[PDB]
Parts: C-alpha cells; sequence; structure tokens
RNA sequence: AAAGCAUCGCGAAGGCCCGCGGCGGGUGUUGACGCGAUGUGAUUUCUGCCCAGUGCUCUGAAUGUCAAAGUGAAGAAAUU
RNA sequence: UAGCGGCCCCCGGCGCGCCGGGCCCGGGUCUUCCCGGAGUCGGGUUGCUUGGGAAUGCAGCCCAAAGCGGGUGGUAAACU
RNA sequence: CGCGACCUCAGAUCAGACGUGGCGACCCGCUGAAUUUAAGCAUAUUAGUCAGCGGAGGAGAAGAAACUAACCAGGAUUCCCUCAGUAACGGCGAGUGAACAGGGAAGAGCCCAGCGCCGAAUCCCCGCCCCGCGGCGGGGCGCGGGACAUGUGGCGUACGG
C-alpha cells in the first residue's frame, strides 16, 4: 500500500549505490588520504542495496539477504516469477512493490526488476 | 483440351462490368445516431437513370448533424416517388412510400424494396426493379423478423435491418419483347461482356465438354454434379430436376 | 499429460499409465522413467496427506 | 549387345561425366608448389625440426592392423602428467598435444612417456633474450649443436624381439592348438545358453 | 542465478504460468507487422546463451512467418512430366521456419548481420522468432577482439548461406555414419567429388 | 448468332469462375424484373409414351460396407 | 641473350639498438565448493532424399522429454 | 486538472555510419526438369543434373567429436592413393553405390552462455590539452552525456574450473 511504500522507499534511500562519478571521488579522497598515513585500511565497506535479479536471486539462495523488494510490472515477468516462491522458500521477506521504474531510481538506472537489503 | 468460356470469366480481363458511365453505388444511408434514435429529413434533388441498371436511382440531399455542410446520397428509386419530395429516415419516420425504417418497427405485410441483409450493410435485399420483401412476422425476444425475398425464399433478420417502403420502380420492364439482336446487344454494352453466347454443341471437344461430334448433340447428361472441377461444371448444375416444370414450385 | 497419468496410477491402473505416457513421450525407456517418478510424487503427497 | 564370352560390365558413364573430369596436368606443377612451400617453412623455424612437433606411438586399430604401430596425432594428458610437462608448455617446445586420446593399457602409456623424456634430453632450448639464458640450453650446446633436423622426429618404426631357437618340451608337443580353437569357439559361442540352462535348474532345484 | 530458473521455466512450457504467457503474446505478436524490432530479447536467457549481449550494436527483430509446408507453385497443379514429380501438397520445404525467419530479417536489415534467432510463441497459421541481429560497423562491436570475426566480409548474410544454425541444421553436416552425404562440407562438395572421373598422367 | 421458348444453381458464411500464395481476385458501382450455367431457335400450331439403364438430385431413422485418429483386450515390448 | 653483372630510385618483412608506452606472477599437493545450450532431443506420421536396406539425412504437422541423464553402437522390440 | 518516472511506440533533409548494383570460372543456401537408358513404359535412370532464385571470398564451405571402432584400439576439418564398382540400393531389371581401417599432403587450436566471485571493476559518444600524428590513435581531465543490474567486463568452459 501507498504508505508502507513510502516508507519502505524512505529506509532504501539511505543504501542507494554510489554514483560512478561519487565512488571517483570517494577514491581520489581515499587513495590520497592514506597516501599521508597507511594505504592499507580496508576497513569496512558500507552496507549498500542489492539491485539485480541475478545478484538478488543469489542473496537469497545464500539467505543474505534480510529483504527483498520486486517491482510489480517487470515484463518479460518470467524474470521475477519465481522470485517471490524462491523467498519463501529460504524464509525471507519479500514485497511487492509498484513501479520497477521506481525502484531504478534507487540505482540511478532507468528500471530495476528487484532490490534487496543485506545489511543496514 | 483448353481454358473454356465459363472459366475464363473469373480472370476478369474483358468480362469486367463497363462501369464508366455509371453514377455510384446505390446504398442506403449510414446508420448513424439520427437515424437510429430519431428520423432525418431528406429532400429527393434527381431521379437518374443508371446505365446496365433497370431501376432508376433517386439523388437524396440530407444535412450532416455534425457539420455545416450538405450529403448527397443515391438510393434505390421506390416507386412512386418525385423531385422535391422529402423522405424520412429513421427508428421514428412514418410509413409512407419512400421513407426508410428499420423492419422492426413496420407492421406485418408491409411492402419494402432495398433490405439491409445485416444491420448497417446499407442495403442489398429486392433492388432490381419492380421487386420488393415481405415483411411477414417480428420476435420482439430475439429481436428478429421474418422476410420474404423476391424468390420466394423466407429469410430470418434482424430487427435493425432498414429497408425503404414501397417497390423498386422500372416494374414490368421484362414484359417487352426485345425483338432485336441489336436491342440486346446495346442492353448488354452498358453491363458487361457476355453476350452473344455461343452454345457449347457448337464448340469442339478441345474448349467444351459438349463440343464435337458428326451431329451436334450433348452425348453426356447435361446434369452435372455440384462438386464437377472448374472446367466440367456446364450444363444443368445440380439439377434437382429437369423437364417443363408442370404443377407448383416445391420446397 | 503429466495429470491424467497420475489419474490413471492413482487408480492403480499401471499399465494403462504406462501406456499413455508412452504414446505421449515417446519411447518405452522414457516412458518408465517418467512413470516411476510420477508414482514418487503421489507417493509424497500421500506422506504430506497422512502427517 | 553381349557377343559370344565376356564378361558383364557395368560402366558408370551414364551422366554427364565429360563435364567434370579432372586431369592432372598441373601435377608437376603442384609438386615444386609443395616443395617450395616446405623449403620456405623450414627457413622460417629454423633451428626448429622441419617435419613439426614429435608424435606418439600409437597402435592401429581393427585385426588388421593392431601388429602395426605408427606416429599418433598427439601425445595423450596422461602421457604429459606422468612426464612432468604441463600441457600448455608441450606446444612451445615442439611437442603435439591430443586431448582427446585416452590410455586403455600401461603398456603404450609407459612407451610414449619414455619418448617424452628421452625427446626432452635431446631437445636445445635457446633462451628468450640471447644475453641473459634462464634454465635454457648451454651456450655451447646452442652454439653448435643446434641444426635443423630434417625427416620426422624420432621416427615410430615398427621393433620386432628376437626369439632364440629353443627345445620343444614335452608340455609344447602335446597341446592340441586345433581343439583348443574349436572349443574355444563353442564355449564363447555357448557361454549363454549355458549360463541360461544353468541358472534355470537353480531355481528347479531350489 | 536467475537465468537457471528462466530457462527451467522456459521447459515447463504446458505449465499453467507458460501456457498463459505463450498465449497473451502470441496474441499480441499476432498484431504487429510481420517484421517488427524488439525493443529487447523476450527471452533474455535465450538470447544470452545464442551470443547476444546487453551492449550497443546488438538489436532483435522479431519475424512472423507462416506454418505449413510447401505447396508447389505450378498453375492448375500441374507439373507436366513424369508421375513422381506429378506431386504439388504434402511437399516440405527443405529448410526450416526458424530458416526462413532469420533470411527475412537479414533481408530487410542488409547492413547487420545475423547472428542467432530463437522460438518465442506459434498459433495455428504463424511461428513466431526472435533474431538476434549485429550491427558490424558498430565500435562497441568493432573494437571488442571477441565480436571482431562478424565483422569480416565473409560473414556477411550468413542465413542466406546456411551458416547459422538454424540455416546449418538442414544441409545435413555432422559428424559420423549418419552424415556421409556431406563429407568434404557440403552435400554438393561431396558429390561433385564422388562424381568426378580422375584421370591422372599414367594410368 | 439472334429475338422468342424452356430448363438449372444461388438470399452473400452464397452461386459461377480466377489464383502459387494472402479467407487474395472477377461477376460486383451487382442482389432474383439479378448474376451464373445449358439446351432449342422468329411468329403460327403442337410438343405424346418411357425413371427399367446411365446421369443428376433428395433423404439417412437404420442395416450392409467404410480411413486416419481414438477406445478396449492380450503380450516383455514391437506387434496382434 | 649469359652473368651470387653494374648503377640509380622506390617499397616491404625480419635483425639488433632508447623509448611513447602499456602489461606482468606461475606450477605442485591437499581440503572444500562448483559444473553446462528445450517447442530442443526423442516419438508418430507425411513428403523429399540417401548405398543406408522394419526408415541415411532434411523438413512440415501432431505429441513432447530427461539428468547415474542424453546420443551413438548399420534388423524392428523388451530385459541386461 | 497538472507535474514527473518508466514502458511501448512515432517523426525528422536531426549528428555520424552502414546495405543496395555488378562480375559470377571456382564456392555456399534453395529450387529443380525433360530429352535419354531401360530395345515398349509408369518405379528407376537421366539427376539433386540443366534451366530458375538468393549470398560470398581470394578462396569458399568444413572443422576441433553427442566421431570411428569392438582392436594391444584410434582421435578436428579438407585433399590425394587405396578401400571399390566393394558393403549396400534396385520393376534385385536396366542400372546405382558410400564408409571405417591403412599410406600420404597439410597440420592449430580455441571462445562464450550457464555456474560463481570481484563496490559495473565494462562499453559508446562529446568537449579540452599534451605527444607520436594523411584519423590511427596513447594518456590526462570534465560535480560532461548515454548504454548497462531485463547483466557490461576480469577470471573460467567439459582437456575440468
Ligand atoms: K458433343
Ligand atoms: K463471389
Ligand atoms: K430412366
Ligand atoms: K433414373
Ligand atoms: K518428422
Ligand atoms: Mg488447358
Ligand atoms: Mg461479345
Ligand atoms: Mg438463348
Ligand atoms: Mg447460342
Ligand atoms: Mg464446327
Ligand atoms: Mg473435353
Ligand atoms: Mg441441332
Ligand atoms: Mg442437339
Ligand atoms: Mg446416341
Ligand atoms: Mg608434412
Ligand atoms: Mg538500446
Ligand atoms: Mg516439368
Ligand atoms: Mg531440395
Ligand atoms: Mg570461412
Ligand atoms: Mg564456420
Ligand atoms: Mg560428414
Ligand atoms: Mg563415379
Ligand atoms: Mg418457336
Ligand atoms: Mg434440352
Ligand atoms: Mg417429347
Ligand atoms: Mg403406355
Ligand atoms: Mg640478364
Ligand atoms: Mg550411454
Ligand atoms: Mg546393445
Ligand atoms: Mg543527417
Ligand atoms: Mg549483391
Ligand atoms: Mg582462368
Ligand atoms: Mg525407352
Ligand atoms: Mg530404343
Ligand atoms: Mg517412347
Ligand atoms: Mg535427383
Ligand atoms: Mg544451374
Ligand atoms: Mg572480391
Ligand atoms: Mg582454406
Ligand atoms: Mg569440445
Ligand atoms: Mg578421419
Ligand atoms: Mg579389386
Ligand atoms: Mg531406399
Ligand atoms: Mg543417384
Ligand atoms: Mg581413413
Ligand atoms: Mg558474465
Amino acid at each position: 500500500d501507498r504508505q508502507t511504500a513510502t516508507q519502505l522507499l524512505k529506509l532504501a534511500h539511505k543504501y542507494r549505490p554510489e554514483t560512478k562519478q561519487e565512488k571517483k571521488q570517494r577514491l581520489l579522497a581515499r587513495a590520497e588520504k592514506k597516501a599521508a598515513g597507511k594505504g592499507d585500511v580496508p576497513t569496512k565497506r558500507p552496507p549498500v542495496l542489492r539491485a539485480g535479479v541475478n545478484t538478488v536471486t543469489t542473496l537469497v539462495e545464500n539467505k543474505k539477504a534480510q529483504l527483498v523488494v520486486i517491482a510489480h510490472d517487470v515484463d518479460p515477468i518470467e524474470l521475477v516469477v519465481f522470485l517471490p516462491a524462491l523467498c519463501r522458500k529460504m524464509g525471507v521477506p519479500y514485497c511487492i512493490i509498484k513501479g520497477k521504474a521506481r525502484l531504478g531510481r534507487l540505482v540511478h538506472r532507468k528500471t530495476c526488476t528487484t532490490v534487496a537489503f543485506t545489511q543496514v | 483440351g483448353r481454358v473454356i468460356r465459363g472459366q475464363r470469366k473469373g480472370a476478369g480481363s474483358v468480362f469486367r462490368a463497363h462501369v464508366k458511365h455509371r453514377k455510384g453505388a446505390a446504398r442506403l444511408r449510414a446508420v448513424d445516431f439520427a437515424e437510429r434514435h430519431g428520423y432525418i429529413k431528406g429532400i429527393v434533388k434527381d431521379i437518374i437513370h443508371d446505365p446496365g441498371r433497370g431501376a432508376p436511382l433517386a439523388k437524396v440531399v440530407f444535412r450532416d448533424p455534425y457539420r455545416f455542410k450538405k450529403r448527397t446520397e443515391l438510393f434505390i428509386a421506390a416507386e412512386g416517388i418525385h423531385t422535391g419530395q422529402f423522405v424520412y429516415c429513421g427508428k421514428k419516420a412514418q410509413l409512407n412510400i419512400g421513407n426508410v425504417l428499420p423492419v422492426g418497427t413496420m407492421p406485418e405485410g408491409t411492402i419494402v424494396c432495398c433490405l439491409e441483409e445485416k444491420p448497417g450493410d446499407r442495403g442489398k435485399l429486392a433492388r432490381a426493379s419492380g421487386n420488393y420483401a415481405t415483411v411477414i412476422s417480428h420476435n420482439p425476444e430475439t429481436k428478429k423478423t421474418r422476410v420474404k425475398l423476391p424468390s420466394g425464399s423466407k429469410k430470418v433478420i434482424s430487427s435493425a435491418n432498414r429497408a425503404v417502403v414501397g417497390v423498386v420502380a422500372g416494374g414490368g420492364r421484362i414484359d417487352k419483347p426485345i425483338l432485336k439482336a441489336g436491342r440486346a446487344y446495346h442492353k448488354y454494352k452498358a453491363k458487361r461482356n457476355c453476350w452473344p453466347r455461343v452454345r457449347g454443341v457448337a464448340m469442339n471437344p478441345v474448349e467444351h465438354p459438349f463440343g464435337g461430334g458428326n451431329h451436334q448433340h450433348i452425348g453426356k447428361p447435361s446434369t452435372i454434379r455440384r462438386d464437377a472441377p472448374a472446367g466440367r461444371k456446364v450444363g444443368l448444375i445440380a439439377a434437382r430436376r429437369t423437364g417443363r416444370l408442370r404443377g407448383t414450385k416445391t420446397v | 499429460y503429466e495429470r491424467r497419468a497420475m489419474e490413471l496410477l492413482k487408480v492403480s491402473k499401471d499399465k494403462r499409465a504406462l501406456k499413455f505416457i508412452k504414446k505421449r513421450v515417446g519411447t518405452h525407456i522414457r516412458a518408465k522413467r517418467k512413470r516411476e517418478e510420477l508414482s514418487n510424487v503421489l507417493a509424497a503427497m500421500r506422506k504430506a496427506a497422512a502427517k | 549387345a553381349p557377343s559370344r564370352n565376356g564378361m558383364v560390365l557395368k560402366p558408370h558413364f551414364h551422366k554427364d561425366w565429360q563435364r567434370r573430369v579432372a586431369t592432372w596436368f598441373n601435377q608437376p606443377a603442384r609438386k615444386i608448389r609443395r616443395r617450395k612451400a616446405r623449403q620456405a617453412k623450414a627457413r622460417r623455424i629454423a633451428p626448429r625440426p622441419a617435419s613439426g612437433p614429435i608424435r606418439p606411438i600409437v597402435r592401429c586399430p581393427t585385426v588388421r592392423y593392431h601388429t602395426k604401430v605408427r606416429a599418433g596425432r598427439g601425445f595423450s594428458l596422461e602421457e604429459l602428467r606422468v612426464a612432468g610437462i604441463h600441457k600448455k608448455v608441450a606446444r612451445t617446445i615442439g611437442i603435439s598435444v591430443d586431448p582427446r586420446r585416452r590410455n586403455k593399457s600401461t603398456e603404450s602409456l609407459q612407451a610414449n612417456v619414455q619418448r617424452l623424456k628421452e625427446y626432452r634430453s635431446k631437445l636445445i632450448l635457446f633462451p628468450r633474450k640471447p644475453s641473459a639464458p634462464k634454465k635454457g640450453d648451454s651456450s655451447a650446446e646452442e652454439l653448435k649443436l643446434a641444426t635443423q633436423l630434417t625427416g620426422p622426429v624420432m621416427p615410430v618404426r615398427n621393433v620386432y624381439k628376437k626369439e632364440k631357437a629353443r627345445v620343444i618340451t614335452e608340455e609344447e608337443k602335446n597341446f592340441k592348438a586345433f581343439a583348443s580353437l574349436r572349443m574355444a569357439r563353442a564355449n564363447a559361442r555357448l557361454f549363454g545358453i549355458r549360463a541360461k540352462r544353468a541358472k534355470e535348474a537353480a531355481e528347479q532345484d531350489v | 542465478g536467475a537465468y537457471k530458473y528462466i530457462q527451467e521455466l522456459w521447459r515447463k512450457k504446458q505449465s499453467d504460468v507458460m501456457r498463459f504467457l505463450l498465449r497473451v503474446r502470441c496474441w499480441q505478436y499476432r498484431q504487429l507487422s510481420a517484421l517488427h524490432r524488439a525493443p529487447r530479447p523476450t527471452r533474455p536467457d535465450k538470447a544470452r546463451r545464442l551470443g547476444y549481449k546487453a551492449k550497443q550494436g546488438y538489436v532483435i527483430y522479431r519475424i512472423r512467418v507462416r506454418r505449413g509446408g510447401r505447396k508447389r507453385p505450378v498453375p492448375k497443379g500441374a507439373t507436366y512430366g513424369k508421375p513422381v514429380h506429378h506431386g504439388v501438397n504434402q511437399l516440405k520445404f527443405a529448410r526450416s521456419l526458424q530458416s526462413v525467419a532469420e533470411e527475412r530479417a537479414g533481408r530487410h536489415c542488409g547492413a547487420l548481420r545475423v547472428l542467432n534467432s530463437y522460438w518465442v510463441g506459434e498459433d495455428s497459421t504463424y511461428k513466431f522468432f526472435e533474431v538476434i541481429l549485429i550491427d558490424p560497423f558498430h565500435k562497441a562491436i568493432r573494437r571488442n577482439p571477441d565480436t571482431q570475426w562478424i565483422t569480416k566480409p565473409v560473414h556477411k548474410h550468413r542465413e542466406m548461406r546456411g551458416l547459422t544454425s538454424a540455416g546449418r541444421k538442414s544441409r545435413g553436416l555432422g559428424k559420423g555414419h549418419k552424415f556421409h552425404h556431406t563429407i568434404g562440407g557440403s552435400r554438393r562438395a561431396a558429390w561433385r567429388r564422388r562424381n568426378t572421373l580422375q584421370l591422372h598422367r599414367y594410368r
């Protein structure tokens, strides 16, 4: 419904994938800043959304996905028609949302069949 | 053998209809809101001869409902109509000669002409000169109407089928003996290349199943099966009977 | 065709199921393997119904 | 029309054969062209052997030719594994590799494994950089010995083991060769129907 | 991944899910023109296993071909020969309808190269195929060494010379006792070799 | 050939015909006073008997024949 | 004409010679994980084709897979 | 109402490219006779040939086994000799007719999809500067555009990884 989906996007906005320009900023900054001290700081890659049906399908099978959101207007529907059942079998919560274009805006793309939360 | 005359006609070519001087397609007005729920008035501007057709045609002018423009319609002329007469078409039109009404609203025994075979086909039945159809009965539950066609056949049609009240003008045309081969020549010169007709028994075997012989004779039964292939289907096709028809027509 | 085969197997018409599946899938060896695994799912359904 | 005694012949000349007749007037020219290409290739690849990479010994199939050996397409992966040669490296140093071949018996495998090792000793390996050698043949070995080996590399020859004359024992004189073949054929022919009958009586008795 | 499931689902063509999808799709494809460019592959799994990649220069065309055999196009069914050659109906074309579909797509788009094609639906009168086409002059195609082969002139109109997967299936190619007709590369090549009289110089 | 005469098919999902093909095309800008297919040959006066044969046509309750598919039975299955 | 004859001009690969530069780990053993192309195969039937003969290949239509599976093993079939 | 996103479509003398037609000896994909032989003739033969249509290249096609075999086994394709006028086909008539092994010519192997893992790590276009520099590009930059999670690239393909 409308208020849940709005709430869902509000949380998913906080874990949007870095844009290529944003990643380049992160890099130059990380490379130059870590050059002054010790370069070897892998630290922790922050949590982020995982997009794409192939990426999500593997995450569900490994039970690494805390929450799976699937667009309702995927065409061909074969790309996701198995996904609700698969999420049920592995016991990961899944929600169908209105608009693949809405999901695509999260990942800065035109569309997206599904997204998944792994860590928050 | 070679291709017989009846088979060449389907290729068109010299057998196509002579339509150079024909005045148009004699059809009813296209069905619309006005003629579905009320009536529309039109005026007969002219009654014209259509070459190859024994029935006169009427140029009828109606106002257009949606645009400031006059619409000219070519009708089959019901006998008795005259220039300057108003004719009305619609469900709520009155039962007068030349008016166009759905057959459902007509009382039983109405004589009609230029009758739609299907609702909205703009007139297919009883269009030749002197012919008419009769409304026999109605079935208000099924929205169906039974009519009697000029052939004597009785047909069930939808009650939304429109028709022109009256008979087609020009009746009695076949009463006059043509008398001369020349008058027959001029008659078909306006229709199509189908005249004169050579008897098959006067041809040669190469070009007609009946050709040949040291005597002119069919030699085989003239009655031929319905499934006979083209080029063989000559004579009396699928004849149920042959000989002078004595007594009345059956079935 | 897998549904009708299972109907025949449920009435214990094993011969009729094999002759049906053979016509549908083609060879006799393909027919046995199919009929056999359809028997397992019917057996699986019986276990679930019992529990 | 036949005439007196003759052979019944069916010559296959009822099609337009004259349209497809291959003459061999370019045969001398073809032989020259192949020779020049061989010479050109040998000069290009010198000092590597002119014929090509070394091939393994394989036994010809069928009963007609199983007594003879010949050159195979390439050494099997098992032969290279035993010889200690990486399959990717083998091609660069002049060893043909055939991943399709499988070794059914150990005699064939050891024959080709020995062939590979003996080839490796005979191989002179030039360094990739002439100034700097790492694990390549010795400068002296490269300087003089290296020459283009013409003809197949280590030709595959049919070896026959001589068997010296010996005294015939009593057992050999008593061996019935004909009857051994005749019974062996019948044993193979009747083995099944004997297994059926012997089995059939088993549940009959039990 | 996802593709394995889509591949397994597409194998269940008489399931309720796939029966519905095929029927609603086949109706939709019947409402378009015989040749029509698809915005994207209908079957992403089947497309990419046949050579398709989601990059610029790869295009999909949906082709509709009438089903059935090949009636002999002689006037009035007269063949003017011996009774062995009197057949007009019950005759079959040597190539498949999938091959014909590739030929249609290739002929219309002469500037592209037919890579492969795959089935997407059928009804009583039409079969629907999606042909993968490659533009041989796009930089994303010419600057990729894996796809540089399609840009060579010898690969012009592969579908018209029986070089695509669907086209080569009708040639009788293959290895073994079954495919002896086409030893040498083609049935014509084998026939030429076996009917050529080799007259040597010394006979 | 012809007018005249007679017979036959057809109410359009149709008759007759074309066409390799698109339910494409001709008749048809048509609709039984029409289109299509035959015979005879103006007018006058007549056009008898025969449905056994061969055609054509109607009918299909039902028996006798009657293909592929399907259904059954036996068999390990092919098959019968 | 003959000639590992001469001279001139142009063009190309190789051979060693700084760079403009890019690019840069491999093998063995052990443990664990992973592993495959579907209206396709196959079956029926039809037509063509083949030396392929109870069907060599191809195609149409109908049926329509499996995963210790599938194909082949030149006589149809079942079991091994 | 409207404003946006996507999807599916459309128009342009839009920016930049590409196809057409020819030749056709040889090559590839189709279509495809009859004369003729059978002392007649219909299956057969002629012949998958002529004619007809399409598509190429300097060669083409084929090609790295869903192979052959049944041996102590061979090992992509193509060509030659042989197998062999043979096994087989055939109004079992006329006629037709391969392959495997063997010896040679040549010799060369490989890549994806999938399955996974790597922060899409990938690609196209545009603008600018520096250098080789008839546009072939290399790099650097740009909070430039687009493709792309309906999946680009690295690794990896049955010889396992
Ligand atoms: K006659
Ligand atoms: K008609
Ligand atoms: K009679
Ligand atoms: K009678
Ligand atoms: K078939
Ligand atoms: Mg004729
Ligand atoms: Mg005339
Ligand atoms: Mg007359
Ligand atoms: Mg006449
Ligand atoms: Mg005459
Ligand atoms: Mg005749
Ligand atoms: Mg007479
Ligand atoms: Mg007469
Ligand atoms: Mg008589
Ligand atoms: Mg050689
Ligand atoms: Mg695109
Ligand atoms: Mg002919
Ligand atoms: Mg053919
Ligand atoms: Mg090539
Ligand atoms: Mg190729
Ligand atoms: Mg072959
Ligand atoms: Mg020959
Ligand atoms: Mg008279
Ligand atoms: Mg008469
Ligand atoms: Mg009489
Ligand atoms: Mg009497
Ligand atoms: Mg000189
Ligand atoms: Mg097996
Ligand atoms: Mg066996
Ligand atoms: Mg422009
Ligand atoms: Mg051209
Ligand atoms: Mg020349
Ligand atoms: Mg003769
Ligand atoms: Mg003669
Ligand atoms: Mg003759
Ligand atoms: Mg032929
Ligand atoms: Mg020709
Ligand atoms: Mg050229
Ligand atoms: Mg070549
Ligand atoms: Mg392989
Ligand atoms: Mg071979
Ligand atoms: Mg001999
Ligand atoms: Mg045969
Ligand atoms: Mg032949
Ligand atoms: Mg051989
Ligand atoms: Mg990938």
